[PDB]
């Protein structure tokens, strides 16, 4: 014996899987890995980010301070929850640019509000309605005081308030569209009144229109919601002559990384780092297809349900005639 | 493949080969034998195993965005909501189906490489003493038992010692 | 004879062609294809997509009911097109958020419009306008309802309609602003109108300006165009105690394919799947340079006016010394 | 290119090859000749077909979007309006520079490897009885007539017939 | 001897830089370059580009005329700059939609003023404030008119102006909220005032609002600012029984290449075409991470601090 | 590298070699030199130019934009000028970092191809005058003095001259 034979090779699997490449629609390799995440967990894990179910409440409502979203008082959140079975249950009300207030205070994040001194002299305060039960008494939004006459009379209210604070304060404020005319001066004495709030650099002016609106928990007529942001070193001024709803107080606006979801999904304890209505997903891989709304550390949204990379080389089976 | 090896002048893999992605079969005076080559494999695998973490497990932390449904019909502000967000999410599928061609054709383009690699290397260590049979096989022009292959394996084969013996064989 | 050459080679051709590399601005290859379309085909093709030509008339003026616009009546579109030559032809009007309304119809691809049975008691119906000629006669918006005193007098209106259809209704309404204070009390004996339109859900409040605007049509008054849309299970509800220009009905929402294009291009037979205002275009190739505006399955805009995709080899031609 | 034959060792392209990419060129006791190899011409041709059919006859369906052109001044959102569409069409126009770029480079770089390919597919074939001239030519040491050419052709030239008479020639 | 050895290689470098690959995270190579500008000229250069310093001055309070900007009546730029020591010393005012405005003058280049003589018949003219002062006398913005009554009245004003010309006029104008309700009818005549302006394309119509506001420069009441553009071949109509604070004439609407930034860099001599908030920046490279704010002929804007594009081969030293 | 010559079969670099990306080492009877080769120097040096030249090539004049940062909170508008920022910002620091990677695994791949098509040059010229000993060199069968490495360096050295007595040297 004077050769020998040596053959040079690589090895190959016998179930291999396709992959896309510059040239070929569908070539085998050996191996691959999908970076497209398309199933999700089912649910929404509370461990990583400080998840918040809002119930039956809007943000605005638990904001407003709508009876039955009293225990949101206090609360904060990184995502809040919002649920397609919630409703509000007190005056029928309806809030210009509604988008907006829903969007700064989602992303404040908490709800902690701070009353202050405001005097209203000459006119009675706390003002409820039949439409806004708290508890079994007629009542109103928390965080809103409903001005009606004092007796005699309803007199120019001219309040102020400084923000000496460091950061920029939210004020709630409104005013009240009455159904008929006699309830216009039952309650406020003028026949048609106003609000003027302002600071040093900004104004905003509402007059009232007293007439019949369609049938809503009992109510005929609508409370329209503003908001006011005083900056530091300004000053908030409410100037009226009927129909104020008086704000009580002011949020503290925090920039923050939190945020507002709508999602029906259970939420419970699980870890991941990745929110979505869905639910949860895993972040391992750098692309998902499960929704276009994420909030945390996520794959990015792509319309692919399916991409694979291969980790291998091109597979070539033994024949197999 | 570009490299003209894998599905080219190899006619096929090896499926029996489970302990490496690279190798030998060879006959000569001990019987017939298979052997992983670790240097070749471990290279393919070290570079797959990087595009896998430059891709894999880096994802940006978002928080508060852009309202994506919508319940009321508005028309211009909510136009522009959409085709914004309809925007970023064909450019982002565009970027993950180029991504996955360009590193598919590269990964099967580097695989290939590296059994050609092996090819020439062997070659090299060989010189006068083999021909190219084809195939990938080379015939080698002297007795070269399992140690002698083992040094063809460990990159230690002297072609110096078998010159003789193997330049007999070849023009006789 | 004891020997022989072989050589090995590939092909080049005379006429190359220049791309682009990596490394190079221009390099030879032996063909290649041209990856922008950037020549239209002049008109807009009528095969693919229902292209409606507007002719004389706006979107707006044919969805309101301008009399020249009369033949647009219960028409449908993939595509509805606005020439440059449009023009209005009845009382000079306004629309605030013009362009959203616009947008929203174009989307709905409809004008199917459903009269309903309003009460207008104690005014006078169907107001007309030397300004709005109907073939001979002094006439208005199809779709509206020019409301003025009966008799000597023009009550406060208050009138509902709900909505118990599975889809959205359109409402088109207004308001007359007179330009003298006799033509106001002429009209509607009141000394100032209000027209408040509600629901459930939403109110709009518009109060009518006196004075002078430019002449227009004989005219120098105007009529601001404001619209609502109610959701299943809601109602509308009108209320005015002046200045109302009323609506007839509603227009069905559907949420389809549908849009609007200016252009000035000439509307043909003959199939392309791809429309610009400079034309149709083929759409065999990925990008485009004709138009950013376009509607259908399109070529994406790029600023570059040709890219060539190499499809040979390397050009070496032989030489020539 | 990146394998060194296209515009590279073979000096440059035959004008007169009309009937495929790649080829031969050769003169042996009967005359001359040439004749295109349509193994490795139709290679070339199936990849570029591929890379043409994922770039083209696919384009999206796109309805009603954003305004693009105004008659009228307005400031901010017309602004934002303007500016998403700006930055839409320069990531597309990069997409669409980048594209093209990689492609040809990779186009280039496939032909030249399918000339490359040709030529070592001729080699191993040749064995013994040939020697690189240098050009892409090969010297073959016997008398080769249209049969013999034809089985180089075919890929089933056997070396071992001829290696007696080419040793020979090749060596004294 | 008989024989030769004759070996091929290439160069190596005695330390390398390390770049990033498809493959490698850190891989040595002979040479490279970095693609990201990330570093500031430290000011902005002014010799490519028109930049005006605003100074005390934001771009809408010199396009008004707060006396104290009065130096910027003849100017033009290709871009304005706003610090933030700017400050109003005039009337007390608001502009619903101060961005757009703001955006579209920016946007202009221009503050040239063409004025217009309007015909005031029954009114006086020329109103001025103390909060407002001009030198030692009472004023006023100096492109707006501030009308009062005249004598027992002020009438129900009726005033046009077309456009005759071949561009788009800007009109500002405006409305005074008095404090209160005897300020109101001693300015006025009558009880509740209204502006409307019009075209045959477009109204607008603002109605005052009497009562008190926080007290600015000593002043309880504000004045609004609107505006309205007027097309070739359109007329401007002004309608008005009270409160109207008149336009002194048009500015003349460019689209141009001209914008507004702010920033509180030093402006001196020196090549660049691209300015940030930070200063200027070199372009010889495609990316920077200075600011996303930009202007000119500008790299783009990346997260990255820093990407080394490799200019050489893998550096493979000698060893030992 | 893909081509397996540079950090492959040539060990490693040459500090010592500062004229020239390429080139050659020797010795024989008149001493022991170095050389650079200029051809594959500059063909390496003019790519990468090309590269360098390209990424700068198209850099955008922008004027007046929107706005990005901002004094008061606003909310939907305000909300969608900042989300339309982050989503160009996001993509085109994805564009920056793989066109950095891409371009250089491409930059060493063809740096790595020239010093492979360098070798083959070398060892076409010298045809049936040589062996391959591994590690890059060439042992070269004859007196091959300054003039002749000279030959080899210029592309026009004739291997007929040497063939008898480098035939006779390598076997016997
Ligand atoms: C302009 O025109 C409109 C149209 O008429 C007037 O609006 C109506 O005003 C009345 C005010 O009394 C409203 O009547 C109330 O309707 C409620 C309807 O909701 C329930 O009932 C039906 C089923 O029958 C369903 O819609 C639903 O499931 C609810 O269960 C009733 O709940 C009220 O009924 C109570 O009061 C009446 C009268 O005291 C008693 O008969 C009953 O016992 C009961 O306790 C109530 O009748 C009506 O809904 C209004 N319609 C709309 C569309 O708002 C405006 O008033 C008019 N404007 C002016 C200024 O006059
Ligand atoms: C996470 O949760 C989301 C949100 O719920 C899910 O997204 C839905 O996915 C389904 C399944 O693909 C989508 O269904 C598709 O939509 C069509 C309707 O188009 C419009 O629908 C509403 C308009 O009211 C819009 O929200 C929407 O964006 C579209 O404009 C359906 O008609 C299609 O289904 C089929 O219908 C008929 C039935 O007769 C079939 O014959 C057809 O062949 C057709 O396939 C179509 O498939 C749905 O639109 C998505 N919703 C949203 C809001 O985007 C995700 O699936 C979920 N992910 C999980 C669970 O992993
Ligand atoms: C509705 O309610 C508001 C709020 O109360 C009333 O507005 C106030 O009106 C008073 C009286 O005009 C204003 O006071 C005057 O303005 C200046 C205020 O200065 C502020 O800042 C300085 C910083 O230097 C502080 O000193 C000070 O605390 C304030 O915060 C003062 O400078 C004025 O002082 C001068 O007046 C006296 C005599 O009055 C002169 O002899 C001196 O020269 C002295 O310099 C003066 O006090 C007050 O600022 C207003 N507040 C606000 C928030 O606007 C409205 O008038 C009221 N409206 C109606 C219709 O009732
Ligand atoms: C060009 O000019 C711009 C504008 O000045 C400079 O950008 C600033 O860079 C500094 C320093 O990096 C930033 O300061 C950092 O801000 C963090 C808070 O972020 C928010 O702050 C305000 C909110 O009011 C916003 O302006 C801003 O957009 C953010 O929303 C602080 O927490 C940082 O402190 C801490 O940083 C690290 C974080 O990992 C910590 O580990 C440390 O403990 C440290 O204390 C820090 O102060 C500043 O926000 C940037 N401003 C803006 C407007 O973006 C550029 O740097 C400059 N470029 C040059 C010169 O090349
Ligand atoms: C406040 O001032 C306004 C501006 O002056 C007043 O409006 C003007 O009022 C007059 C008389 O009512 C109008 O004249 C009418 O319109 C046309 C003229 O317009 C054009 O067409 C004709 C014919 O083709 C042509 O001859 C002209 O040259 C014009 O090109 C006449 O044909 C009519 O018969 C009629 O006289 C003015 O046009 C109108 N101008 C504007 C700008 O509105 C306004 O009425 C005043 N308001 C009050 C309450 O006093
Ligand atoms: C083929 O690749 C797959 C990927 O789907 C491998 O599975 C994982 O590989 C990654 C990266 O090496 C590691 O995290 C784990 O070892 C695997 N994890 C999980 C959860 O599956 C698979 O092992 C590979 N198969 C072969 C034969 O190599
Ligand atoms: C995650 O959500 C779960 C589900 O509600 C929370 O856990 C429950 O909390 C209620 C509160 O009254 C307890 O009575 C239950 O015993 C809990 N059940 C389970 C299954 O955990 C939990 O608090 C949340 N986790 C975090 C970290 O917030
Ligand atoms: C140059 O390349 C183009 C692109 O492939 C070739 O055009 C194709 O040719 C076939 C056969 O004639 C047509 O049916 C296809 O529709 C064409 N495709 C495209 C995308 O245009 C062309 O044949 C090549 N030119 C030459 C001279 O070979
Ligand atoms: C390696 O690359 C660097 C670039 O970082 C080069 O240094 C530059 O020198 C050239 C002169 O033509 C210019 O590009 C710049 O003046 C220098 N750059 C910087 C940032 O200062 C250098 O060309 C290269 N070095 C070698 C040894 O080739
Ligand atoms: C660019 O900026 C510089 C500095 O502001 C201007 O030049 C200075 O002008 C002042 C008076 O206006 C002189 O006192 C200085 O001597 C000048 N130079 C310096 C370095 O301060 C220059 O006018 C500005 N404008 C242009 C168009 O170049
Ligand atoms: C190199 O290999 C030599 C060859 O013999 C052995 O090959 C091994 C890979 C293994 O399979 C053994 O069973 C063979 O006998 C060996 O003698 C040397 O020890 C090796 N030396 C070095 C320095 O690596
Ligand atoms: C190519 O080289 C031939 C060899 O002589 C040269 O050797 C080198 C060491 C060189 O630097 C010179 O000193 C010698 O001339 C030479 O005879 C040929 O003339 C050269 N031909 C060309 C075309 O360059
Ligand atoms: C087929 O391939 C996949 C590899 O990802 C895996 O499920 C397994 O290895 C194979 N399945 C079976 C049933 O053999
Ligand atoms: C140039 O080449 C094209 C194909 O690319 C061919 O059709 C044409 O006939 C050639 N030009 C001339 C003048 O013959
Ligand atoms: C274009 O469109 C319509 C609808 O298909 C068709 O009736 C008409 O004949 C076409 N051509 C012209 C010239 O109108
Ligand atoms: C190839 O060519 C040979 C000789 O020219 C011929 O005999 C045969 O048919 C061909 N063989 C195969 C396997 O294609
Ligand atoms: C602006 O004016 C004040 C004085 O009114 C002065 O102190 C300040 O430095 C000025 N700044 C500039 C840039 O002119
Ligand atoms: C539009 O109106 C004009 C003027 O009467 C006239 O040319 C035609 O009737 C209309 N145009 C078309 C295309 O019908």
């Amino acid at each position: 014996n004077n050769t020998a034979t040596l053959c040079l090779g690589h090895h190959a699997v016998a179930n291999g899987t396709l992959v896309k490449t510059i040239t070929d629609d569908q070539i085998e390799v050996t191996n691959a890995t999908e970076l497209v995440q398309s199933i999700s967990i089912g649910k929404i894990c509370n461990n990583s980010y400080r998840v918040l179910d809002g119930r039956n409440c809007t943000l605005i409502d638990a904001m407003l301070g709508d009876p039955h979203c009293d225990d949101f008082q206090y609360e904060n959140w990184d995502l809040f929850i919002e649920r397609s079975s919630a409703f509000s249950n007190c005056y029928p009300y309806d809030i210009p640019d509604y988008a907006s207030l829903r969007s700064i205070v989602a992303s404040s994040g908490t709800l902690e509000f701070t009353a202050e001194g405001f005097t209203w002299t000459g006119v009675t305060q706390n003002g409820g309605s039949g439409a806004c039960k708290r508890g079994s008494a007629d009542s109103f939004f928390s965080r809103l005081n409903w001005l009606t006459k004092s007796g005699n009379s309803y007199p120019i209210l001219n309040v102020t308030m400084p923000n000496n604070k460091n950061f920029d304060k939210l004020y709630i404020w409104g005013i009240h569209h009455p159904s008929s005319n006699k309830e216009q001066t039952k309650l406020y004495i003028q026949e048609s009144g106003r609000v003027t709030v302002s600071t040093e650099r900004s104004q905003q002016t509402v007059i009232p229109n007293i007439g019949s609106r369609p049938w809503v928990r009992g109510q005929s007529g609508r409370i329209s919601i503003y908001w006011t942001i005083v900056k530091p070193g300004d000053i908030l001024m409410i100037n009226s002559n009927g129909n104020l709803v008086a704000p009580r107080g002011y949020f503290k606006l925090r920039t923050g990384k939190s945020s507002v979801m709508r999602s029906d999904a259970l939420i419970d304890t699980c870890v991941s780092e990745c929110i979505t209505p869905n639910g949860s997903i895993p972040n391992d891989k750098p692309f998902q297809n499960v929704n276009k709304i994420t909030y945390g550390k996520c794959p990015k949204y792509i319309r692919q349900n399916t991409l694979k990379l291969a980790t291998g080389m091109r597979n070539v089976p033994e024949k197999q005639i | 493949g570009i490299f003209g090896a894998i599905a080219g002048f190899i006619e096929n893999g090896w499926e029996g080969m489970v302990d490496g992605w690279y190798g030998f079969r060879y006959q000569n005076s001990e019987g017939t034998g298979q052997a992983a080559d670790l240097k070749s494999t471990q290279a393919a695998i070290d570079q797959i195993n990087g595009k896998l973490n430059r891709v894999i497990e880096r994802t940006n932390e978002k928080f508060h965005q852009i309202e994506k449904e919508f319940s009321e019909v508005e028309g211009r502000i909510q136009d522009l909501e959409k085709y914004v967000e309809d925007t970023k999410i064909d450019l982002w599928s565009y970027n993950a189906e180029l991504l996955v061609a360009l590193e598919n054709q590269h990964t099967i383009d580097l695989t290939d490489a590296e059994m050609n690699k092996l090819f020439e290397k062997t070659r090299r260590q060989l010189r006068e003493n083999a021909e190219d049979m084809g195939g990938g096989c080379f015939k080698i022009y002297h007795k070269c038992d399992n140690a002698c292959i083992g040094s063809i394996r460990n990159g230690t084969y002297d072609h110096y010692i078998y010159r003789d013996e193997a330049l007999n064989n070849r023009f006789q």
